[PDB]
């Protein structure tokens, strides 16, 4: 069973046998926005000049899926300033691509999983 | 149980009887023939097992009974009524709990005075006050209190529970408050003590039922509410109006005064030595609630007898043990929430 | 199985302290009418989660002679209401039908509901506890049947089994050594 | 009529389990009406001849009342068998 | 008609045509404390000590019914102090009752009234 709000999960059925081994999925880190950002681009043609590494530090309160949309668009701004026969794409669109794309997580939602983490409930 | 047993050859005495009586409890008087069938069956099964196996010529001529064999019927031929609502006199006086002067006079001003001194509240240009809510730490020394006030000068005692009412169902909770009014009216003095209301779909309708039961005894001045609480926050304010409740106590921890009458009374009981001394024993224990100052003496005393068996007076040895093992139960982040209250 | 005394290395002093509840009334009866205490009933054992508490009260019930009988508490709570209610019934009729026993009641501090979550249990710990305060009340004065419990959490337990009379004791057992 | 009835009832569970809820149903008003006829009939007037058969399917839903002496007193278990116990099936 | 929250009622009733004329009942200040205590003053025994302009400073954050309960405290701890026959109350019992009745109101609901009052209805 999978859920995204645990707080209004039942306390009857988080008990010794009925559900145990609960697991926590965390939000990404540093290193982990890494591993990400090198499934997506593993198909598209990187220039090289574009660095992964400074990409992922200014990306902050990102999820996965906002990931896979930053490469997704920075590769469609590439086919649209540069015609349609292209075989580029540069840092300048990862970055020009950051300002329409935003963050979908904050630290309103970030500190409700780790008070339930808490004990409380979970 | 005396007029059942008007045929029946017994061996039981007075004190025997009324342990068996008070024991008894939910058995209406159907059930009790049944239960005295049961003894005369269980004491015939214990004389033919016994190593007399003669013949019954005169086995059955005398087949006596105990105790015993009441309590082992018990076992089987259980209780019939034991959600009905009985009254009783309850048995606490207040030097029991230690001699509590100021709260007692306050509660006295609530159920007695106004029926016996009628012309001071006119005098001071007050109303008479109804039913008081009672708040402190948490403990069962609140029911004492009430209890000790139904036993000095008559009121028979009703007594309804805060959460069990709550989760219960829809419609068994409606006419046992209902109940309870009705029988506390036909009994001539009554004191209906609730338990924490601050608990109170199911958070409506029950709230509205009690509501205009208790403007029901408003011109009765016969019949007194008191209601205990560990928040005195979430009671809301529908009940807390001038006509249904009124007066507000607060029962703390027990004081330096109070710690020492408790103390002074189970000395009496118990062979302590002249080696020790109260004022060192007042001072260590600060914080602890009735029921633990009870158990440090209890906890000392066989403490000592463990060391020898043979034991004739306890030591300040002991008392130092007892005192490390039982520790109070509050935590002392509530203790400056009622402190910062007051 | 069984476990004797001399296989749980330590633990001496808690055999002196369990013994006063279980032998002491019926060998030795004039020691507490001398200082003038009534004799206690079942014993509450609390400390850090583990399985030594199961052989403490297994060697109770093999080396004086004793029936062994227990009460699982998470497994109370998850089942019917009428099912729990009975479960209890007929435990204390089967620890009195045969003669000297005791009842091993493991985790109390399952028995006490936050009040979230009361899709029905709360109802269940209501009257789980109101039958097993009946059946305390109705063997006090048998002095051949002894509860004992064992928690984690002390403080969880609910305060109306702790009056004299329900349960007296509380012993401390520590880490295994 | 001429008493050769010996009385057997299954599936006594399903007859009423702890007297069921009793909201707007009868459940409760036959056991009272029965035991007329049972601790007054089906005694006092019997002499042999009426005996009450009845094996239940969940040990923990019968009810209560029912475990009375002079009704139901006695009990017979049946249950798992011993390795011998399941050798002659 | 009369409510204590007015926020939860439909906006359709204050058209006009319906309920027109809106009053504030506001709660009571200084001055408006010490004639809701004269009241309460008028069949006790009051003692030559007693300032009720001093004694009006100090209950902030009183509504009326709480200034009623205050007198009903005083006059019964003058009765069981000083006896069944006790003729006068000071001041000193009435400043041991504001350690017993605690104030009602508080500033999230009384600037509730003064969000609602703008906010919308004007």
């Amino acid at each position: 069973a999978a859920t995204n709000r645990p707080d209004v999960l039942d306390t009857a059925l988080l008990r010794p046998g009925r559900l145990d081994k609960i697991i926590y999925i965390p939000p990404p880190d540093h290193k982990g926005r890494l591993s990400i950002l090198k499934v997506c681009t593993k198909t598209m043609p990187i220039g090289p000049d574009v660095s992964l590494e400074n990409l992922a530090a200014e990306t902050c309160f990102f999820s996965g899926a906002d990931l896979r949309n930053l490469c997704t668009e920075a590769a469609l701004l590439a086919l649209q300033e540069n015609g349609l026969d292209a075989t580029t794409v540069k840092q300048e669109h990862f970055l020009k691509s950051l300002k329409t794309v935003k963050p979908s997580l904050s630290c309103k939602d970030l500190a409700l999983y780790e008070n339930l983490f808490k004990k409380e409930g979970f | 149980l005396q007029k059942l047993l008007r045929r029946v050859p017994h061996l039981l005495t007075e004190a025997e009887l009324l342990q068996l009586a008070n024991s008894a409890h939910g058995y209406v008087g159907a059930d009790l023939k049944v239960l005295c069938n049961e003894a005369g069956l269980c004491a015939l099964r214990r004389i033919l097992k016994k190593q007399p196996n003669l013949p019954d010529v005169k086995v059955a001529g005398l087949v006596k009974i105990t105790l015993k064999d009441f309590l082992q019927a018990m076992n089987d031929i259980r209780p019939s009524a034991m959600r009905e609502i009985a009254i009783d006199v309850p048995n606490v006086s207040w030097s029991d709990i230690g001699g509590l002067e100021s709260i007692k006079l306050k509660l006295e001003q609530a159920v007695e005075w106004p029926l016996k001194h009628p012309e001071s509240f006119i005098r001071m240009g007050i109303q008479p006050p109804k039913g008081v809510l009672l708040y402190g730490p948490p403990g069962c020394s609140k029911t004492m209190i009430a209890k000790a006030l139904a036993n000095e000068s008559g009121l028979n005692f009703l007594a309804i529970k805060g959460p069990e009412l709550m989760n219960k169902y829809v419609g068994e909770s409606e006419r046992a408050v209902r109940e309870t009014f009705r029988k506390a009216r036909a009994v001539a003095p009554s004191i209906i003590f609730f338990d924490q209301l601050d608990a109170l779909n199911v958070a409506d309708r029950v709230l509205a039922q009690l509501l205009t039961e208790m403007d029901g005894i408003e011109q009765l001045k016969d019949v007194t509410i008191l209601a205990a609480t560990n928040r005195p926050d979430r009671i809301d304010k529908a009940l807390m109006r001038p006509g249904r409740i009124d007066r507000i106590i607060y029962v703390p921890l027990p004081d330096a005064a109070t710690r020492r009458e408790i103390f002074k009374l189970q000395f009496h009981s118990m062979p302590v030595s002249n080696e020790v001394d109260l004022d060192e024993l007042i001072l260590q224990t600060d914080a602890y609630s009735g029921a633990e100052i009870v158990a440090v003496c209890r906890e000392a005393a066989l403490l000592a007898l463990e060391e020898d068996i043979q034991a004739n007076l306890i030591m300040k040895r002991h008392f130092t043990q007892a005192l490390s093992t039982v520790t109070p139960r509050i935590p002392e982040s509530l203790r400056r929430f009622y402190e910062d209250y007051q | 199985p069984n476990v004797s005394w001399s296989d749980i290395g330590g633990l001496e002093s808690i055999k002196l302290k369990l013994e006063q509840a279980v032998e002491w009334p019926l060998k030795h009866p004039e020691s507490f009418i001398r200082m003038g205490i009534q004799p206690p009933k079942g014993v509450l054992l609390y400390g850090p989660p583990g399985c030594s508490k199961t052989m403490i009260a297994k060697a109770l019930a093999n080396e004086s002679g004793l029936n062994f009988l227990a009460i699982k508490g998470p497994e109370l709570m998850n089942k019917y209401v009428g099912e729990s209610e009975r479960a209890v019934r007929e435990t204390f009729r089967k620890a009195r039908a045969v003669a000297p026993s005791i009842i091993f009641f493991d985790q109390l501090d399952a028995l006490a509901v936050e009040r979230g979550s009361s899709l029905g249990a709360g109802n269940v710990a209501d009257r789980v506890l109101a039958q097993l305060l009946t059946e305390m009340d109705g063997i006090e004065q048998l002095k051949d049947v002894t509860i004992l419990a064992a928690t984690n959490r002390p403080d969880r337990i609910d305060k109306a089994l702790m009056r004299p009379g329900r349960i007296d004791r509380i012993i401390y057992v520590p880490l295994p050594d | 009529l001429r008493h050769p009835s010996i009385i057997f009832i299954d599936q006594l569970d399903a007859l009423c389990p702890k007297r069921e809820g009793a909201q707007n149903e009868v459940e409760k008003r036959v056991v009272a009406s029965l035991l007329t006829l049972m601790d007054g009939i089906g005694s006092e007037v019997s002499e042999g001849q009426v005996l009450v058969l009845g094996a239940t399917n969940r040990p923990h839903a019968l009810d209560a009342a029912l475990r009375r002496p002079g009704r139901f007193d006695k009990e017979i278990e049946i249950g798992v068998p011993n390795a011998q116990d399941r050798l002659d099936i």
